[PDB]
DNA sequence: CTTGACCTTCCCCTTGCTGGAAGGTTTATAATGGGAGCTGTCACGGATGC
DNA sequence: GCATCCGTGAGTCGAGGGTAATAAAACCTTCCAGCAAGGGGAAGGTCAAG
RNA sequence: CUCGA
C-alpha cells in the first residue's frame, strides 16, 4: 500500500521505524494465521490451543494471561477482535528486544529476517535483492493542499499605499521581497525588475493600461513612478526637510 | 488501533475527556446512535433515587481547527457493564484506546524517483478503502446591519 | 531555439544586447504586422524572433536597415 | 469585570486551544511556558536557558518542544511530576531501606 | 528628473506648499459624516470628498471642471487630490526641530559651539542666556542662573539683552555671522599644531562652509510654520459594524493644535509667568512628540497603553516606507502552492495546476478568447469562465505554450533561488517540480512552498528564456564546479550499475557491442554484475574540430556497458570505467561541460536522471535489521577499557595519582576504545568472501544495503555508520566539559534511561544553534549587499600593469589550495616566463583557462601575477580584463553585469553552514630568506634575526614546506642542505626566549650594581649562577633610570665590533634577565648569555575591521630603537632613524613581550609585540597589496576548514568597496584633512596637476572602513538611508544640501526606473550621452 | 416642421404651534504637591565630562 | 586623555486567530423641521392634430 | 502569540 523510501534511514538515525515494520509484520501474522483458522470454522478449542500459545513468548513478561479461566463464548468474541492483527504493547525504555522479534515471526510463519521477494508490477520480473515489507502506523496531517493553494490576478488593493493586500482568506498577491530584488538584480534582467514594482503592484494609472494592452493584445510595458515613492515624499516634506525631483 | 503501541494509549484516551465513562456499574437497558441508558447495580445505588444514568452523546460538531467531532458507542443491548469503562468512544478512540492514524503494509526501496526526497508514493486501495478521508465542517456567516440608506 | 539559447548568443555576442535585439524584432511581429522570415509551426512571436536570429537573418544593422529603408519608402 | 475579562481573553497565556486530536488536546494543558509578564521573551534568551539542565531528569521532558524560534523556552511537563504547596517540581521516588 | 535634491525648508516654502491654515482641531461631524470647516480634513482647503461635487451639492456632473463653490468654498476636482495638498499650522511661539537637535553630535550646539547639557536648560525654561552684552562683563552666550539675572539686572539696567526658550535660541542662531567665523577658525586652523583638535576644527570650518555653499540659513532650524500631512495618507475610514479607524496622527496634530490655540488664548489674558513658561514647554513637548516620539522624555501613549507611531517611526526600522514598502513590495499575478516530484519532466520543465493557471492567465485567456470571437465581450467572457466550458481547456493550451514562469522559493539565498520553467498542465493541486533543480533551491518535499510570479511583457518574457531559464544555470556563481550534480537515488542507481561480482551468471563471455549487453541484461542470461569483453567505439575530438572513431576490445562488466548508450561522442571510455560514486558523476559532468559545450550536457543531465532512477528500481535497497553489523570484537574491547579505568581509579584512591591527572587518562583511554570498535565494525562491514569460478575464498567489497549508501556518497558518512554499530564516542554536558564514562550502547541494541537523557544536551545545544545562527548569517548578508550593491562592470581594458601575486597555500604541512584552481580564471598582469629565466611561455594579458592552466602544472612555476579587482584604475566600476572570467558562464564576463551582489551573495549564502621541533615531510632541498647567521661552537648554525621562515623546496622548484624559525634558535644543518622525510632540522626552546650572543671573543659583567640597578638570585641547587635582575613592578623603584648595560667587552676591556660593522656591541637587561655563564668566561658564537622565559564571528569580525583587544603592535619607520622617559605605568621608546627623522616616540602598556630589546634594529610593518594584528595597521605602514591578502589568507580559512568551496575573487570586491574613503594629508586643490572619496580625489590629478598648473599636490592616504560604515559614507543619500540610521542620515544630508544622482541600482529600484546593470544598462547610456 | 394641451417631478407656501439640535453663562461652608512602570541580552561606536 | 554613559542593531516567506473601557445641572438663546391637507407655480417631457 | 519550511 505504500512505498517508501529507504535512503531517509542513515542520515537521520530512526531506526525504531525498522523495528516497528517488523513488529507489525510479526502481529499481522498472527492475526491472518487467526483469520486463517476462523475462516476454515474448526472448533473453539482450537483457538484456545494457539491463542494461548501467542500470550506468552517473552522471557520474564509481566502480565500473565490464561485462556482457561475464559468460557467458551468469550473466546470467540475475542478471536473475533483479533482477525485483524494482534495488538502489541511495548513500553517505552522497556522494550521487545530483537530476539522477541524473531521469536514472534517464527510462529506465524514468516521470514526471520523480515525482508521477502518482491515482484515488480509493471514489468513482472523480480527484483535481486529481499525488501523489507511489514507495517508502519501512519498518520495524516492537518497540512492539507486544500488549503495551500492559492492564485490572484488582481483585486482589493489596500488603502494608503496602493499595492495590494496579503493573505489568503484576504484575496492578496506574494510579497516580493528584497531577497529577490537582489537576486532578479544579480540576472541582469530589469526589465523583470521595473515590471514588479511599477506596472503590477503600486501605480495607479499603470495597472488599468496595462490590463487594457493585455486584453487588447498588446504586451507593452508603460511605467510611471510608484505610489509608495510619493508617500515618502510627503512624509519626509511634513518633518520641515524640503525634498524634490529637478 | 495501532498495531504497536506503548500501552500508554489506554490513559490518555480516558483522562482526556474525549470519551464517555460510566459513573456507575450495571447493566446496559438502551443503545441508540445518541443516547445510552444503563441500569445501576444494587448495591452501586443511593437510597433516594430511581438507579439510571443517562448519557447524551454528542453528535456532529465544530472543533476549533474545524474538524469533526463525533462520538458512537461501542457497547451493545444488553451486556454488563462494570465502573470506569468506555462506553462513547470519541474522534480518535476505538474501543477506549487512543487510535490517531491507520496502519498498513510499507516496503522500504526506490520506486523509480517518485519517492525521491522524503515523498510517499500510494497505492490505490488507500483511496479506495475511505481509510484516509476525514471530515471537516465549516461555518459561513451572513450578517445584515444597518446601514443609514 | 527553444530549449537553450546557446545557437544565437553566440551570433550577437552577449546575452544583453540578444534580448534587447528579440525584444525589438518581437514586437514588429506583434502590433506593427510584419510578417516572419523563418516558418512559424505554431509558436509565439518570441521563439520566431529567437530563431531569426540564430540564422544570420536578424541582427542590429539589418533591424536598422530594414526600418530605415522602410522610413525613406514612407517619405516617398 | 475589565481586569478579569482583560486577563482571560487577552494575555499571553490565555491562548486558543489545539482541538483536532484527544492527544493534542490533553497536551496543551500540560504546557509549561517560560513566556508572559515577569518573564523572558524571544529576543532576549541564550543559549544558557534552552539548555537541558541536570535537574530536569523527572519533571520536566527533555524531547517534547517545539523547534522554531522559542526552542527551549516551551517546556513540557513530564508524566509522573507533580506540583509542591509552594510551585516547585517534585516527582516520585521508592525508598531503600537496607538493601 | 535625473537627480533628487534635499535641503533645509524656509517658511516661506512651507507657505508655499501649503493650501490654507488649519485653525480648528475638529475631524468630522458626528451625525452626517461629512469634514468640518477649517478642521484637520477640511473640503476647502484639501480638495473635495467625492469626484466633482462639493459640500453643499450645487454644483456637479462634471461641467463645472475648475469653478469655486460660493457657498462652502469646494473647488470641484477629483477626489484624487486629498493625497497631494498639504496644509500648515502657524504656531503661536517659535519651537526647536528635534532632529536637529537631539541627535548625535547634536548640530545646533556644534554650529553655536555649547554644550546640548546647556542648550537643553534653555529650551526647557530653566536658565536664561545672553545674547549680547553692551558691557563686555558679560560675554556672548553666558549661562545665567534664575536669581543671577537679577543681580546682572540691576547692576547694568537694560545694556544686556537675555531671553530664555526656543526664541533665544532662535535670536542666537540668527545673530551669527558665519564669514568672521570662518576665517578666525580658517586662520587658527593652520597656525596651532595638534591633532586632538584638528579633527573637530576641521568639522566646524566643513560646517560652517556647507552652510554657505547650500545657500541655507542657520534660523530654519526652528520651527515657526509646521507643515500637515495631506488627509489621504493619515485617514479616517468607517470600519463594516459602524466603529471608525483612524491613523494615530490625527491624535498628535490635533494636540498640538489644542495647545496652540490654547497659548493663543493666554497671550491674549495677560497671564502670569508660571502659566505661560509652562503653556510654551508643553507645545514644544507636543511638537516633538509627532516629529520623532520616543526621544525627549517619556513616549506618549495612547489609550491602548501603547506608544503612538510618529512621523520618524513611519520611515525607519523593519516597518518603514524604505525596508517594506519600497525595496519589496506585494506584486499582482501570483500564486502559491505545495511542491511534489516528478520524474517524466525534462530540465526546462515544471508542472503547473490546472486551476492556478486558469487563474494566473485570465486577462491573456479574455484577449484571446475576444480574437476568435467565441464570446462578443468582456463581460460575456467573464461568463465562459465562470463556468469552466469546454473551449477553455482548449484556449488554455494555446496561451500558455512558450510562455515561461518563474518559480521563487524563500528564503532567496543567492542567485539560483529564483529559475524560470517552462510550465505544462496537470490536474492536482501541487507545483510538480524537477528532481535536479532541487540541489540550487535547497527543496526537500516535506511540505515545502513555492511561489508563482507571471512576466508580462515581451521583453521580461524574453529575460526569463534567455537570462533564466533552467537550462542555462548549470554551474554555480560562487564556483565553477556544476550544481546540477545528480543528488541521493540516482547516485545510487549509478553506483550499483557500476560494480562487478565474481561469479556473477555468465562472466567471461565476449560480446559485440553495447547494444547487445542490454539483451542479455533484459532477457535475463546474464546479470548486470559480471565481467566482461565488449568491443566499444569512443570518439577522440582532439583533431581540431572532427571526431575520430577508434575501436577496441575492453574488459568490463556489463552494467558499464549498458551505461555507455548514454554518453555522448566525445567523451572517452575511462569516465564510466570506475565504480562511479558521487564525485565521479559530477567530474564526468564537468568534463562533458568543458569539453563539448551547453547542448549536449543538457541532454546528458536528464539521460541520468533517467537512467538513475530506473536501474536502482530494479535493484531494491532495503535496510533491515539484519544489515547493522555488531562487530563481535566488541564486548572484550569495552571490557578491556573497563578494566585499565580501574587501574587508574584505585591509584586516584590512594595517593598516587592527582585529580586532574586521572580525569585525562580516562579520556585518553577512552578514545582510543572508541576507535578499536571503530576500525573493527567498519572493518567487517565492507568485506564479503564469495566463492570463486573454482572452490575457492576470494573477497569483494561488500553488497551490505547500508554500506553502498555511504560507500557512494548518497546519504551518510562513515562517522554515522559508527552510531550504528559501534558505540557512540563521547558526549559533552553543556558546561563544555566531557563526561567521564560514554555511551557504550549504539543505536541498535538500544540506549538507557540515562544515557538517553545524556544523549540531549548535544542535540539540544545543535538545536537551538540553527535558531540563532541564521540571524547572524541572514544579517551579514544584508550588510554585505547594502556596501557593494553598485559595482557594475563599465569598462572593458585600463592599462594598469600591476596587482597581486598568486601563491599557493604551504602552512604547515601539505598544500591546501593548489596553483591550478587558485590562479584560473583570471587575466595575467606580467608575462611569467619558464624557470630558465627567458623564453615567455604567456603573454601579457590572456585568459588563464583550461588547456592554459595544465600547461603551466607541466612545467615548475610558481608565481604567476594576476590583475585583481582591488587595483583596477576606472572610475566608478572595474574593468573587465581587471575583474577575470565569468564564473556562471564560463567566457570573460561582459559589460552590463552587477559583480557585487552576485560576490555579496556568493559570499553570505554557505554562513548558515558554518559554525620545539622542526620535522619535515619528504626529502628536498632548502631555501631561507633576509637571514643573518653565523656558526655555532658545535659546527651547527644559529639564527639572529626575526624574519626568517625555512622553506622547503622539491627538486623542481615550489615550496612544499614553509616552517617559521624564531630568532635565537640553534639548528642542526646549514643553509641548503639535502634532507631526509622526518629528521629534525632545528632545536629551540618552547618556554624561553634566549638572547644568544654572536661574539667571539672574553664577557665582562659591566655596569651592574647589585641592590639600586639588579638583584641577586643564586641557584639553590647547583650553584652556576650570575648577576640577575628582578622584573618591571618587583624589582627597586630607586634604580630605574639607571639603565644596566652589560656591555661585553674581552680580557683587557677593548669594545668588541659588532660582525661585519664597526661599531661596538652590548646586551642590554630587560626584566627577568636571568644570566646563566659566569663572569670573565671566553665564548663563542652560539653561546647563551641569557634566557628570558615569557567560525562565522570571525568573520563578521574581519568584515567589520574591528581593531582587536590586544593588538601585535608594529614599528612605524625604520632605525634603531631606545627606552625614553619612564614607567609612569607605560615608559616610552623612540624609534631613531639611523638616515631619518629622529623624534618620533610611542607609548607600550603592558610589558608582556617585547620581541625587540633596547639595543636591536626594526623595519616599518615588523612585530614588536606578539598576537593578532589589526587591519588598520597593516594599510597603514604595509601597502594595499598586504590588506587584500591578509583579508583572503584568513576568511578563507573559515570557509575552508568547514569544506565550503568560495572562489577568492568574490572577497577582493568588498575588499575593494571597504578602502573607498580617502584621506588628503597635503593641500592644493580642496582642503588640509578632510576624508574624501578615492574616486574624487584621483579625477581632481588627472585634472589639475597635469596641464593647469604644475604638481600643486593632492597626496592622499587609503583609509580602510568597516562595511557597517562604508555604506553609511557614500555619495548618494538614498543608498544610505534605507539600510540603516535614518535619522541620522537623513539629518547629515540635510543641513549640508546634498544633491543624490542616482548611480547605484539600489535607488532606481525606489524610483522605479530600470537599474544601471544587465540589460538596462545598455538603454542607460543612451540616457547619459544625451546629456 | 408647428401649436396648444396636457403630463412629470420638485420647491415654496398656507396656521398654531411643538419637538429637537447646537451654543453660551452661572453656581459663595470648605476643599491647596501624581503615579505607573520598569528590572532575565550583547556588542559595539562614539559622545561626554571631569 | 581616558574611564564611563548613552544610541542602535539583532533572518525570510506563509497559515489562524481578531475588531476593547467608565464618570453634572439649571437656566438662557437662535435656528430648523414637522404636522393636521392640499394650493401654487416653475423647469422639462409627451400627444394629437394641422 | 501558536504552527509550518
Ligand atoms: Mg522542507
Ligand atoms: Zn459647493
Ligand atoms: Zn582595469
Amino acid at each position: 500500500d505504500i512505498v517508501l523510501n529507504p535512503l531517509g534511514v542513515p542520515s537521520r538515525m530512526n531506526i525504531g521505524q525498522i523495528l516497528e515494520t517488523h513488529l507489525g509484520m510479526a502481529a499481522k501474522g498472527i492475526g491472518d494465521k487467526i483469520n486463517a483458522m476462523l475462516k476454515q470454522q474448526q472448533e473453539v478449542a482450537k483457538l484456545r490451543e494457539f491463542i494461548q500459545r501467542a500470550y506468552d513468548l517473552g522471557a520474564d513478561v509481566r502480565q500473565k494471561v490464561d485462556l482457561s479461566t475464559f468460557s467458551d463464548e468469550e473466546v470467540m468474541r475475542l478471536a473475533e477482535n483479533l482477525r485483524k492483527g494482534m495488538p502489541i504493547a511495548t513500553p517505552v525504555f522497556d522494550g521487545a528486544k530483537e530476539a522477541e522479534i524473531k521469536e514472534l515471526l517464527k510462529l506465524g510463519d514468516l521470514p526471520t529476517s523480515g525482508q521477502i521477494r518482491l515482484y515488480d508490477g509493471r514489468t513482472g520480473e523480480q527484483f535481486e535483492r529481499p525488501v523489507t515489507v511489514g507495517y508502519m502506523y501512519m498518520l495524516k496531517l492537518n497540512h492539507l493542499v486544500d488549503d495551500k493553494m492559492h492564485a490572484r490576478s488582481t483585486g482589493s488593493y489596500s488603502l494608503v499605499t496602493q499595492q495590494p493586500l496579503g493573505g489568503k482568506a484576504q484575496f492578496g498577491g506574494q510579497r516580493f521581497g528584497e531577497m529577490e530584488v537582489w537576486a532578479l538584480e544579480a540576472y541582469g534582467a530589469a526589465y523583470t525588475l521595473q515590471e514588479m514594482l511599477t506596472v503590477k503592484s503600486d501605480d495607479v494609472n499603470g495597472r488599468t493600461k496595462m490590463y487594457k494592452n493585455i486584453v487588447d493584445g498588446n504586451h507593452q510595458m508603460e511605467p510611471g513612478m510608484p505610489e509608495s515613492f510619493n508617500v515618502l515624499l510627503k512624509e519626509i516634506r511634513s518633518l520641515g526637510i524640503n525634498i524634490e525631483l529637478e | 488501533k495501532p498495531l504497536v503501541g506503548t500501552g500508554m494509549e489506554r490513559a490518555v484516551a480516558v483522562d482526556s475527556g474525549v470519551t464517555a465513562v460510566a459513573k456507575r456499574g450495571g447493566v446496559v437497558q438502551y443503545v441508540d446512535a445518541s443516547r445510552i441508558v444503563i441500569k445501576v447495580n444494587e448495591d452501586e445505588m443511593y437510597p433516594g433515587e430511581a438507579g439510571i444514568d443517562i448519557y447524551n452523546l454528542t453528535k456532529y460538531t465544530r472543533s476549533n481547527q474545524n474538524t469533526c467531532i463525533n462520538q458512537m458507542p461501542c457497547v451493545s443491548l444488553g451486556e454488563p457493564v462494570e465502573r470506569g469503562d468506555v462506553l462513547a468512544d470519541g474522534p480518535s478512540t476505538d474501543l477506549g484506546e487512543l487510535a490517531l492514524g491507520q496502519n498498513m503494509r510499507v516496503a522500504f526501496m526506490p520506486w523509480n524517483g517518485y519517492n525521491f526526497e522524503d515523498s510517499i508514493l500510494v497505492s490505490e486501495r488507500v483511496v479506495q478503502e475511505d481509510r484516509f478521508t476525514t471530515i471537516h465542517i465549516q461555518e459561513l456567516a451572513c450578517v445584515s446591519r444597518d446601514t443609514k440608506l | 531555439a527553444r530549449v537553450t539559447v546557446q545557437d544565437a548568443v553566440e551570433k550577437i555576442g552577449n546575452r544583453f544586447d540578444l534580448v534587447l535585439v528579440a525584444a525589438r524584432r518581437a514586437r514588429q511581429m506583434q502590433v506593427g504586422g510584419k510578417d516572419p522570415l523563418v516558418p512559424e509551426e505554431n509558436d509565439k512571436t518570441t521563439v520566431i524572433a529567437l530563431r531569426e536570429i540564430e540564422e544570420g537573418l536578424i541582427n542590429n544593422q539589418i533591424l536598422d536597415v530594414r526600418e530605415r529603408q522602410e522610413q525613406q519608402e514612407q517619405e516617398a | 469585570s475589565a481586569a478579569v475579562k482583560e486577563f482571560f481573553g487577552s494575555s499571553q497565556l490565555s491562548q486558543f486551544m489545539d482541538q483536532n486530536n484527544p492527544l493534542s488536546e490533553i497536551t496543551h494543558k500540560r504546557r509549561i511556558s517560560a513566556l508572559g509578564p515577569g518573564g523572558l521573551t524571544r529576543e532576549r534568551a541564550g543559549f544558557e536557558v534552552r539548555d537541558v539542565h541536570p535537574t530536569h531528569y523527572g519533571r520536566v521532558c527533555p524531547i517534547e518542544t517545539p523547534e522554531g524560534p522559542n526552542i527551549g523556552l516551551i517546556n513540557s511537563l513530564s508524566v509522573y511530576a507533580q506540583t509542591n504547596e509552594y510551585g516547585f517540581l517534585e516527582t516520585p521516588y521508592r525508598k531503600v531501606t537496607d538493601g | 528628473f535625473d537627480a533628487i535634491k534635499i535641503a533645509l525648508a524656509s517658511p516661506d516654502m512651507i507657505r508655499s506648499w501649503s493650501f490654507g491654515e488649519v485653525k480648528k482641531p475638529e475631524t468630522i461631524n458626528y451625525r452626517t459624516f461629512k469634514p468640518e470647516r477649517d478642521g484637520l480634513f477640511c473640503a476647502r482647503i484639501f480638495g473635495p470628498v467625492k469626484d466633482y461635487e462639493c459640500l453643499c451639492g450645487k454644483y456637479k456632473r462634471l461641467k463645472h471642471r475648475g469653478v469655486i463653490c460660493e457657498k462652502c468654498g469646494v473647488e470641484v476636482t477629483q477626489t484624487k487630490v486629498r493625497r497631494e495638498r498639504m496644509g500648515h499650522i502657524e504656531l503661536a511661539s517659535p519651537t526647536a526641530h528635534i532632529w536637529f537637535l537631539k541627535s548625535l553630535p547634536s548640530r545646533i550646539g556644534l554650529l553655536l559651539d555649547m554644550p546640548l547639557r546647556d542648550i537643553e536648560r534653555v529650551l526647557y525654561f530653566e536658565s536664561y542666556v545672553v545674547i549680547e552684552g553692551g558691557m563686555t562683563n558679560l560675554e556672548r552666550q553666558q549661562i545665567l542662573t534664575e536669581e543671577q539675572y537679577l543681580d546682572a539686572l540691576e547692576e547694568f539696567g537694560d545694556e544686556f539683552d537675555a531671553k530664555m526658550g526656543a526664541e533665544a535660541i532662535q535670536a542666537l542662531l540668527k545673530s551669527m555671522d558665519l564669514e568672521q567665523e570662518c576665517e578666525q577658525l580658517r586662520e587658527e586652523l593652520n597656525e596651532t599644531n595638534s591633532e586632538t583638535k584638528r579633527k573637530k576644527l576641521t568639522k566646524r570650518i566643513k560646517l560652517l562652509e556647507a552652510f554657505v555653499q547650500s545657500g541655507n540659513k542657520p534660523e530654519w532650524m526652528i520651527l515657526t510654520v509646521l507643515p500637515v500631512l495631506p488627509p489621504d495618507l493619515r485617514p479616517l475610514v468607517p470600519l463594516d459594524g459602524g466603529r471608525f479607524a483612524t491613523s494615530d496622527l490625527n491624535d498628535l496634530y490635533r494636540r498640538v493644535i489644542n495647545r496652540n490655540n490654547r497659548l493663543k488664548r493666554l497671550l491674549d489674558l495677560a497671564a502670569p509667568d508660571i502659566i505661560v513658561r509652562n503653556e510654551k514647554r508643553m507645545l514644544q513637548e507636543a511638537v516633538d512628540a509627532l516629529l520623532d516620539n520616543g526621544r525627549r522624555g517619556r513616549a506618549i501613549t495612547g489609550s491602548n497603553k501603547r506608544p503612538l507611531k510618529s512621523l520618524a517611526d513611519m520611515i525607519k526600522g523593519k516597518q518603514g516606507r524604505f525596508r517594506q514598502n519600497l525595496l519589496g513590495k506585494r506584486v499582482d499575478y501570483s500564486g502559491r502552492s505545495v511542491i511534489t516530484v516528478g520524474p517524466y519532466l525534462r530540465l526546462h520543465q515544471c508542472g503547473l495546476p490546472k486551476k492556478m493557471a486558469l487563474e494566473l492567465f485570465k486577462p491573456f485567456i479574455y484577449g484571446k478568447l475576444e480574437l476568435r470571437g467565441l464570446a462578443t465581450t468582456i463581460k460575456a467572457a467573464k461568463k465562459m469562465v465562470e463556468r469552466e466550458e469546454a473551449v477553455v481547456w482548449d484556449i488554455l493550451d494555446e496561451v500558455i505554450r512558450e510562455h515561461p514562469v518563474l518559480l521563487n522559493r524563500a528564503p532567496t539565498l543567492h542567485r539560483l533561488g529564483i529559475q524560470a520553467f517552462e510550465p505544462v498542465l496537470i490536474e492536482g493541486k501541487a507545483i510538480q517540480l524537477h528532481p535536479l533543480v532541487c540541489a540550487a533551491y535547497n527543496a526537500d518535499f516535506d511540505g515545502d512552498q513555492m511561489a508563482v510570479h507571471v512576466p508580462l511583457t515581451l521583453e521580461a518574457q524574453l529575460e526569463a528564456r534567455a537570462l533564466m531559464m533552467s537550462t542555462n544555470n548549470i554551474l554555480s556563481p560562487a564556483n565553477g564546479e556544476p550544481i546540477i550534480v545528480p543528488s541521493q537515488d540516482v547516485v545510487l542507481g549509478l553506483y550499483y550499475m557500476t560494480r562487478d561480482c565474481v561469479n556473477a551468471k555468465g562472466e567471461g563471455m565476449v560480446l559485440t557491442g553495447p547494444k547487445e549487453a542490454e539483451r542479455l541484461y533484459r532477457s535475463g542470461l546474464a546479470s548486470l554484475h559480471a565481467r566482461v569483453k565488449v568491443r566499444i567505439t569512443e570518439y577522440e575530438k582532439d583533431a581540431n574540430g572532427e571526431l575520430v572513431a577508434k575501436t577496441s576490445l575492453k574488459d568490463t562488466t556489463v552494467g558499464r556497458a549498458i551505461l555507455w548508450m548514454i554518453v555522448p561522442k566525445g567523451l572517452p571510455y575511462s569516465i564510466v570505467n570506475q565504480a562511479l560514486g558521487k564525485k565521479a558523476i559530477s567530474k564526468m559532468l564537468n568534463t562533458c561541460y568543458r569539453i563539448l559545450g551547453l547542448k549536449p550536457t543538457v541532454i546528458f543531465a536528464d539521460q541520468i536522471m533517467y537512467t538513475g532512477f530506473a536501474y536502482a528500481a530494479r535493484s531494491g535497497a532495503s535496510v533491515g535489521i539484519d544489515d547493522m553489523v555488531i562487530p563481535e570484537k566488541k564486548h572484550e574491547i569495552i571490557s578491556e577499557a573497563e578494566a585499565e579505568v580501574a587501574e587508574i581509579q584505585e591509584q586516584f584512591q590512594s595517593g598516587l595519582v592527582t585529580a586532574g591527572e586521572r580525569y585525562n587518562k580516562v579520556i585518553d583511554i577512552w578514545a582510543a576504545a572508541n576507535d578499536r570498535v571503530s576500525k573493527a565494525m567498519m572493518d567487517n562491514l565492507q568485506t564479503e568472501t564469495v566463492i570463486n569460478r573454482d572452490g575457492q575464498e576470494e573477497k569483494q567489497v561488500s553488497f551490505n544495503s547500508i554500506y553502498m549508501m555511504a560507500d557512494s556518497g548518497a546519504r551518510g558518512s562513515a562517522a554515522q555508520i559508527r552510531q550504528l554499530a559501534g558505540m557512540r564516542g563521547l558526549m559533552a554536558k553543556p558546561d563544555g566539559s566531557i563526561i567521564e564514562t560514554p555511551i557504550t550502547a549504539n543505536f541498535r541494541e538500544g540506549l538507557n534511561v540515562l544515557q538517553y537523557f545524556i544523549s540531549t544536551h548535544g542535540a539540544r545545544k545543535g538545536l537551538a544553534d540553527t535558531a540563532l545562527k541564521t540571524a547572524n548569517s541572514g544579517y551579514l548578508t544584508r550588510r554585505l549587499v547594502d556596501v557593494a550593491q553598485d559595482l557594475v562592470v563599465t569598462e572593458d581594458d585600463c592599462g594598469t600593469h600591476e596587482g597581486i601575486m598568486m601563491t599557493p597555500v604551504i602552512e604547515g604541512g601539505d598544500v591546501k589550495e593548489p596553483l591550478r584552481d587558485r590562479v584560473l580564471g583570471r587575466v595575467t598582469a606580467e608575462d611569467v616566463l619558464k624557470p630558465g629565466t627567458a623564453d615567455i611561455l604567456v603573454p601579457r594579458n590572456t585568459l588563464l583557462h583550461e588547456q592554459w592552466c595544465d600547461l603551466l602544472e607541466e612545467n615548475s612555476v610558481d608565481a604567476v601575477k594576476v590583475r585583481s579587482v582591488v587595483s583596477c584604475d576606472t572610475d566608478f566600476g572595474v574593468c573587465a580584463h581587471c575583474y577575470g572570467r565569468d564564473l556562471a558562464r564560463g567566457h570573460i564576463i561582459n559589460k552590463g553585469e552587477a559583480i557585487g551582489v552576485i560576490a555579496a551573495q556568493s559570499i553570505g549564502e554557505p554562513g548558515t553552514q558554518l559554525t620545539s621541533s622542526i620535522q619535515v615531510k619528504n626529502k628536498g632541498s632548502i631555501k631561507l630568506s633576509n637571514v643573518k647567521s653565523v656558526v655555532n661552537s658545535s659546527g651547527k648554525l644559529v639564527i639572529t634575526s626575526r624574519n626568517t621562515e625555512l622553506k622547503l623546496i622539491d627538486e623542481f622548484g615550489r615550496t612544499k614546506e614553509s616552517y617559521k624559525v624564531p630568532y635565537g634558535a640553534v639548528l642542526a644543518k646549514g643553509d641548503g642542505e639535502q634532507v631526509a622525510g622526518g629528521e629534525t632540522v632545528a632545536n629551540w626552546d618552547p618556554h624561553t626566549m634566549p638572547v644568544i650572543t654572536e661574539v667571539s671573543g672574553f664577557v665582562r659583567f659591566t655596569d651592574m650594581i647589585d641592590g639600586q640597578t639588579i638583584t641577586r638570585q643564586t641557584d639553590e641547587l647547583t650553584g652556576l649562577s650570575s648577576l640577575v635582575v628582578l622584573d618591571s613592578a618587583e624589582r627597586t623603584a630607586g634604580g630605574k633610570d639607571l639603565r644596566p648595560a652589560l656591555k661585553i667587552v674581552d680580557a683587557q676591556g677593548n669594545d668588541v665590533l659588532i660582525p661585519g660593522t664597526d661599531m661596538p656591541a652590548q646586551y642590554f637587561l630587560p626584566g627577568k634577565a636571568i644570566v646563566q655563564l659566569e663572569d670573565g668566561v671566553q665564548i663563542s658564537s652560539g653561546d647563551t648569555l641569557a634566557r628570558i622565559p615569557q567560525g562565522l564571528p570571525r568573520v563578521a569580525d574581519l568584515f567589520e575591521a574591528r581593531r582587536p583587544k590586544e593588538p601585535a603592535i608594529l614599528a612605524e619607520i625604520s632605525g634603531i630603537v631606545s627606552f625614553g622617559k619612564e614607567t609612569k605605568g607605560k615608559r616610552r621608546l623612540v624609534i631613531t632613524p639611523v638616515d631619518g627623522s629622529d623624534p618620533y616616540e610611542e607609548m607600550i602598556p603592558k610589558w608582556r613581550q617585547l620581541n625587540v630589546f633596547e639595543g636591536e634594529r626594526v623595519e616599518r610593518g615588523d612585530v614588536i609585540s606578539d598576537g593578532p594584528e589589526a587591519p588598520h595597521d597593516i594599510l597603514r605602514l604595509r601597502g594595499v597589496h598586504a590588506v587584500t591578502r591578509y583579508i583572503v589568507n584568513e576568511v578563507q580559512d573559515v570557509y575552508r576548514l568547514q569544506g565550503v568551496k568560495i572562489n577568492d575573487k568574490h572577497i577582493e570586491v568588498i575588499v575593494r568597496q571597504m578602502l573607498r574613503k580617502a584621506t588628503i594629508v597635503n593641500a592644493g586643490s580642496s582642503d588640509f584633512l578632510e576624508g574624501e572619496q578615492v574616486e574624487y580625489s584621483r579625477v581632481k590629478i588627472a585634472n589639475r596637476e597635469l596641464e593647469a598648473n604644475g604638481k600643486v599636490g593632492a597626496t592622499y592616504s587609503r583609509d580602510l572602513l568597516g562595511i557597517t560604515k562604508a555604506s553609511l559614507a557614500t555619495e548618494s543619500f538614498i543608498s544610505a538611508a534605507s539600510f540603516q540610521e535614518t535619522t541620522r542620515v537623513l539629518t547629515e544630508a540635510a543641513v549640508a544640501g546634498k544633491r543624490d544622482e542616482l548611480r547605484g541600482l539600489k535607488e532606481n529600484v525606489i524610483v522605479g526606473r530600470l537599474i544601471p546593470a544587465g540589460t538596462g544598462y545598455a538603454y542607460h547610456q543612451d540616457r547619459m550621452r544625451r546629456r
